[PDB]
């Protein structure tokens, strides 16, 4: 149980990757525009 | 409303700000992010038609 509600918790960092990830390919389409 | 499409990028507020119809996009917020909208594509034809004012032609 406790090694299980600690994976959980990293799941916090997947969607950060997400959120970062949405981010960085707004940000390329702006690059590849020049 | 505005556009059909004005939110093609990241920021969940700009996509706030568009589904909400938001008469209003300030200056101050504008200035806070990059693309703002993207209006381009390479298939159609918004909110405009051509063929008329015959005036010009005819100086």
């Amino acid at each position: 149980e406790t090694k299980v509600d600690r994976i959980l918790s990293s799941q916090s960092l997947i969607q950060t990757i997400k959120n970062d990830i949405v981010g960085l390919k707004a940000g390329m389409a702006t690059l590849e525009g020049m | 409303v505005w556009p059909p499409l004005n939110l093609p990028g990241n920021a969940s507020k700009g996509l706030t700000e568009l589904m909400n119809d938001n008469t209003e996009i300030s200056y101050e917020f504008t200035l806070k992010h990059w693309k703002e909208v993207s209006l381009i594509k390479f298939k159609k034809c918004f909110d405009a038609d051509a063929g008329e004012e015959l005036s010009i032609f005819m100086k």
